[PDB]
């Protein structure tokens, strides 16, 4: 949320932190990704817009132009879920244009802050390197790309 | 420049009839479809019935199709179609509807796009309404449209709620814009360019209508001669003769209207009626000149003609002063009033130029004098004024007195069982006096001379109007929210002329004065008085003099 | 009878005028009042129902300035007992009908928002309140129930006014008026005869209808009866309030009859609606309700019971999760869900709009939370409760 | 207190019986509250039940606990209760009309319960008349009076 804000992405580990987008970005919010197509999805409340991105952020399509204020954002199937802090509703739209832009909610007497989804079902399972004797770390274990990341506690010096 | 000198108000849209000359547009507070000259010359009601809201109107001058569309978002909301000369009304729209604020014209593609503020969504469907395409839906950037405008394949909507004017492709909605970010109001939109109105021949440049010209989808003249209010088209149909049917002024609180006296016309326009008023209270009618006065807050009195014409400020308090209910003397050209400040009844002078006004009975202390009146009527022929007082807690008490015009010779026709005394009416004809007690809830008759005290009608909650024409007795009571008319003799036979009206007031009968009965001791010896003359009874005329000067 | 001993009205038509709930008896030539009056700040009493069983009188308060005004209470006919029903989710319309099912103790009240309508039940004495219906092209606003037929009957006055009949968990929608009538203010339902009287302020038309469509005739009508706004029928009579004429008149039920109006109080302002406090009209034992399932036990139903016509069984219902294999309680639901945080609170969304029971019950949380992450491995959601605005926590 | 007993705006007592009889200014009737005993019983005895023997808006109530009659004075309504000074038992029961007619803001009424004569005021007429009991003999008996609110008749003395 800096200035010139920064989609800033790295590792479990922390490897590489490359900033994805950080042009025509003001205050993001509501970070989402899409797994099954490998895409980046987000909102920003001052834009009044959700943009989604490839992972690498080469490609940045506006599937919401018009909003009011969306702060939290969720994805699902082929629909996309976010709360407006003007209206005080949960808003459903097509993740891939956002044709069907309904009101899944009526006005909710407080604002909705964050939208996540329950993935009751399988979610985003993938063998963990960590699982290993932690990853052939002594300490901490982040499962990065490639085989798993040690990770240092902060405390220390490590 | 102002096209119309009267204040016609909640003018919701406003469309042009570019081919035919004339100006179509829908008052929100009257609810119906008026259409007039574009200069202005005749104003005439075209849609009335089956109308409660009606916003967005369109017109389609083009020879082959003389239509009109608007949509009304009231009671079971619709868009119709019918002939522009007011005819071959039809409902084209009437499904997912719930507030068709905007609507619009294709006139190439003979497509008309219409807009709801609710469902939030940007349709268009032909003339007939069977085909039908959504272009904007399911979309957070319509929320509230008001008013549409299409511009080759671009369409231009203004939202109330975004305070921004839009643009987006007419077909699919995909290149949305935005032509303009901060409007405090944006309402109403046009696209002015001569490629919006295509010209085409005009049937009514050659017609010869005497008051109005419309086109009309039914041939083979594709026109039809329109009368304005209180008018009656002769049989000929290009001339158009005055009707002159007496009609009651019934008054209303922020309208005055003109309704027919025959109960089988439910139409509301036997005059212009009068709009923009405060807290109207009474009315008079000039019916020589064919004005109508009416005296609305502060304590002034305005006139207009019939027809919706020179409405002004008649007289001020500045000069003449407050005055708050109306009594004219249509023989000697003096307008009696009753001032509820001073609480006394006042004359003024309505021949010549300057405006003189004299304070004729006022609260003298006795039992004869004016405590609080209500309601004024005079006989200008016999030289009477008949007046009804609510009394005071001095010593006055609720009355219906008399006095002769010139203010001499007061005395107390009939006293008791007037709480909460309405205005009171004289019939003329048979010098009887018409007053209502709400206290009583009835309609009580008298003679002139105090004598034969009857209860005509019982019954009623709050009567507050009451007019005597011939043989029936018309009177309105505001909690029943009713306009009802028994017989004068007896009041047996009741008919409901109007039901469901709210904030109903006094009502006077306009009709035409008796022309044999047009002489009095002023009108015989005019210009005799310097300032003031007052019929008095037998024939004698008492000048007066104004406030502020004696009579020598 | 003995003229000596005092017992409790147990017969009375309970008047809702905006200022104060009062009530009065049946008998003219009574003037006694028949229960204390509800009156204090900010009593705008839109509707009335009384549940005759557990003697309470419920109403439904409406504020547009405070919004904590607008709630629905009860309180018992001697003023004792005043709890506030519901307070929580009522709309920026508020609570504009009230329906009492004696037989299920069950509430239906019809939420109103700036542009939808909720019809809710809630459970009396419990926490389970389900929003049975959601509608935005249609406004239901007063609302009646007929535990002994199995119905629910609402009015609507918006666009394309009418009145609909539907079964006790608002699911076979029938229009049973759609005609002849533009503002039908004020509803009610004659038990003995199985009829629904109404009354149209702006057609000036009092008017009834039996509950299956059928036949549909005018009891009173014409100029008088300005503005009745609120009707109800104790035996052979219909009991009717006049917001313009300030007064309380009472005429034989049935049509064609031209006897005028009784008038049982006058001069009163703001009239609302009208109810009848009888155990008459609400009966309680099995033969008279048509063996109702949900008389006993709330027929079993761990969170709502609903009685349908022709099926015997107590059909259930869940004010949240999902209703098990077994049919008479609920569980937390198995599919995927949104989650999403509140201010005070953390709440859930099914993923299909026309489900309205949320996943789970709602959690209360700390003054403020910004993020919500489930793991299901543990069954719970992590949120970042910010208490202050400097006291993060997670 | 208003939450106990409810309003009330004029006051008659009955010092044989322990009851207080009042006025109700809201609800337009006339109760009767009992002093004796700790707990307070009201109860109306006289509401406005859209006939002309109910009460329009009582101004003077006053009371004959020997002969158990109530006697009071009504401004009237324009629903159709006229002016009126009225009677009926201490129970509430048969009312009827003893004067009517000129009494144009009518004020407090009282009795004499010696003569078993009515005293009230006429602001309007600005007068005091007196009446009997059984509504007959309708005399005025001070003239000339701008707005009287309070008559007292004690021995000969008005
Ligand atoms: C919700 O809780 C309230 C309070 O407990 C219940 O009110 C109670 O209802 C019962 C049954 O109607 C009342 O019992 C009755 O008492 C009267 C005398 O007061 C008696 O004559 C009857 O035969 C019967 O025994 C009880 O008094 C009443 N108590 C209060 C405080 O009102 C209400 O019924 C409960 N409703 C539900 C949905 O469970
Ligand atoms: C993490 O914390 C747990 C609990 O204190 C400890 O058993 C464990 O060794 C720590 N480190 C790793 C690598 O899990
Ligand atoms: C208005 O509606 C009524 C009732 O449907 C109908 O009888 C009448 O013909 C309609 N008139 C117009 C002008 O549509
Ligand atoms: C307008 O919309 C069309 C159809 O979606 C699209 O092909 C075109 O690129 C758009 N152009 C603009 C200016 O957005
Ligand atoms: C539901 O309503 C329909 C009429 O709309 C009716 O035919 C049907 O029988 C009802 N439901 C039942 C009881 O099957």
């Amino acid at each position: 949320w800096d200035t010139h804000a920064k989609i800033e992405r790295a590792t479990l580990g922390g490897n590489f932190r490359v900033p994805i987008v950080n042009s025509s970005l003001v205050m993001p919010s509501g970070l989402t990704l899409d797994y099954e197509e490998d895409l980046l999805y987000w909102v920003d409340a001052s834009l009044q817009r959700i943009e989604r991105s490839t992972l690498t952020g080469v490609d940045r399509e506006v599937i919401v132009n018009a909003a009011v204020h969306a702060f939290g954002l969720t994805l699902y199937g082929q629909y996309i879920y976010w709360t407006d802090l003007y209206t005080q509703r949960i808003y459903r739209a097509n993740k891939y244009d956002g044709s069907g832009q309904i009101a899944m909610t009526t006005n909710l007497l407080s604002q909705p802050r964050g939208i996540n989804t329950v993935v009751k079902n399988q979610k985003q399972q993938c063998n963990n390197p960590c699982e290993q004797f932690n990853g052939g770390c002594s300490h901490i274990c982040a499962p990065g790309p490639n085989g798993a990341e040690c990770q240092c506690p902060h405390e220390g010096n490590w | 420049r102002v096209v119309f000198d009267s204040s016609i108000i909640l003018t919701e849209t406003i469309a042009i009839d570019w081919v035919g000359r004339n100006l179509y547009w829908t008052d929100y507070a009257l609810e119906t479809i008026e259409v007039s000259k574009i200069d202005g010359s005749h104003r005439t009601v075209l849609i009335s019935k089956n109308l409660t809201n009606p916003r967005g109107l369109a017109l389609d001058p083009r020879m082959n199709e003389h239509l009109l569309f608007w949509s009304d978002w009231g009671h079971h909301p619709r868009i119709e179609r019918a002939s522009m000369d007011g005819s071959m009304r039809t409902v084209i729209v009437q499904d997912k509807i719930f507030w068709p604020c905007g609507l619009t014209i294709d006139y190439p593609n003979r497509l008309l796009y219409f807009m709801d503020s609710y469902l939030d969504y940007m349709d268009f469907c032909d003339y007939n309404g069977h085909h039908r395409r959504q272009v904007i839906a399911s979309d957070l950037i319509i929320r509230h449209p008001y008013a549409l405008t299409l511009f080759e394949d671009s369409v231009y909507w203004t939202d109330r709620a975004t305070r921004r004017v839009m643009r987006a492709n007419k077909w699919h909605g995909g290149n949305q814009s935005v032509v303009m970010y901060n409007i405090q109001w944006p309402l109403g939109i046009v696209a002015v360019h001569p490629s919006k109105q295509p010209n085409s021949v005009n049937p009514c440049a050659f017609s010869r209508c005497s008051h109005l010209c419309l086109l009309s989808s039914q041939g083979p003249h594709f026109y039809s001669c329109v009368c304005p209010s209180g008018w009656s088209l002769s049989p000929d149909l290009l001339n158009c003769l005055r009707d002159d049917q007496p009609f009651l002024i019934t008054v209303r609180q922020h309208i005055i209207f003109g309704i027919s006296l025959n109960p089988e016309v439910k139409s509301n326009d036997a005059m212009v009626p009068i709009a923009g008023i405060q807290n109207g209270l009474d009315v008079e009618f000039d019916d020589a000149e064919q004005y109508i006065y009416w005296v609305e807050n502060p304590g002034e009195i305005h006139r207009v003609k019939t027809d919706g014409t020179n409405r002004t400020v008649f007289a001020s308090i500045s000069m003449v002063g407050p005055s708050m209910n109306l009594a004219l003397d249509w023989i000697s050209r003096n307008l009696y009033s009753t001032n509820p400040r001073t609480q006394s009844i006042e004359v003024l002078t309505l021949h010549g130029d300057i405006r003189y006004r004299k304070t004729l009975i006022a609260n003298d202390g006795t039992a004869l004098g004016v405590g609080f009146p209500i309601g004024i009527t005079v006989d200008p022929a016999r030289g009477k004024l008949y007046w009804s007082d609510q009394g005071t807690d001095s010593g006055v008490p609720a009355k219906i007195a008399s006095a002769n015009m010139d203010g001499t010779s007061v005395k107390t026709l009939f006293t008791g069982n007037l709480e909460h005394l309405e205005c009171v009416t004289l019939d003329i004809e048979e010098q009887k006096l018409y007053w209502a007690v709400t206290g009583r809830g009835v309609i009580e008759r008298g003679n002139v001379d105090g004598t034969d005290r009857m209860i005509l009608v019982h019954q009623l909650s709050h009567p507050w109007g009451i007019a005597v024409h011939d043989s029936f007795l018309y009177y309105t009571d505001e909690q029943y929210e009713v306009i009802e008319r028994v017989d004068k003799a007896t009041g047996a036979n009741k008919i409901v002329l109007r039901d469901n009206v709210p904030n109903l007031r006094g009502l006077q009968v306009y009709h035409r004065r008796n022309a044999a009965e047009s002489s009095n001791g002023c009108s015989n010896n005019m210009n005799a008085c310097q300032q003031i003359c007052l019929p008095v009874p037998g024939g004698l005329f008492s000048c007066a003099c104004a406030t502020g000067f004696k009579l020598n | 009878p003995d003229n000596r001993s005092c017992s409790p009205y147990n017969s009375f038509i309970v008047v809702s005028m905006l200022s104060a709930i009062r009530g009065f008896s049946l008998e003219l030539s009574d003037h006694s009042e028949t229960m204390v009056p509800v009156a204090g700040q900010g009593r705008n009493a839109l509707h009335v129902d009384v549940d005759v069983s557990s003697g309470f009188i419920y109403w439904c308060d409406f504020s547009s300035s405070v919004a904590s005004d607008n709630a629905i209470r009860r309180i018992k006919p001697d003023g004792s007992s005043l709890m506030n029903i519901v307070t929580h989710g009522i709309g920026e319309n508020g609570v504009r009908g009230i329906a009492v099912d004696w037989v299920a103790g069950n509430l239906y009240f019809t939420n109103a928002f700036v542009s939808e309508t909720l019809i809710e039940v809630l459970r009396i004495n419990t926490t389970y309140r389900r929003v049975l219906l959601k509608v935005t092209v249609d406004m239901p606003r007063h609302i009646v129930v007929d535990p002994k037929n199995r119905y629910l009957f609402w009015a609507d006055y918006g666009q394309r006014p009418k009145i609909e009949r539907s079964f006790l968990d608002c699911t076979n929608r029938t229009v049973l008026v759609s005609e002849g009538i533009v503002t039908p203010r004020g509803l009610a339902v004659d038990r003995s005869d199985g009829y629904v009287y109404w009354v149209d302020d702006s057609l000036d038309i009092i008017a009834r209808i039996r509950i299956n469509g059928e036949n549909s005739e005018v009891i009173r009508y014409g100029s008088r009866y300005p503005t009745p706004y609120g009707i109800t029928v104790f035996e052979n009579s219909i009991i009717w309030v006049d917001r313009n004429l300030k007064k309380i008149f009472q005429a034989s039920k049935e049509p064609e009859n031209t006897e005028p109006p009784t008038v049982i109080r006058d001069n009163i302002n703001w009239l609302r609606d009208v109810t009848i406090f009888d155990k008459q009209v609400q009966p309680r034992s099995p033969a008279e309700v048509n063996n109702n399932p949900c008389l006993e036990n709330n027929g079993g139903c761990s969170h709502l019971c609903f009685a349908l016509p022709g099926l015997h069984t107590p059909k259930c219902d869940c004010a949240f999760g999902t209703l098990q294999s077994d049919g008479k309680n609920c569980a937390i639901s198995t599919e995927n869900f949104l989650i999403f945080a509140l201010s005070n609170s953390l709440r859930s969304l099914h993923l299909d709009p026309e489900n309205h029971s949320p996943p789970f019950q709602t959690i209360n949380v700390e003054r403020t939370v910004m993020s919500l992450d489930y793991d299901s491995v543990s069954d719970r959601i992590y949120f970042t409760q910010n208490l202050a605005s400097g006291v993060g926590q997670i």
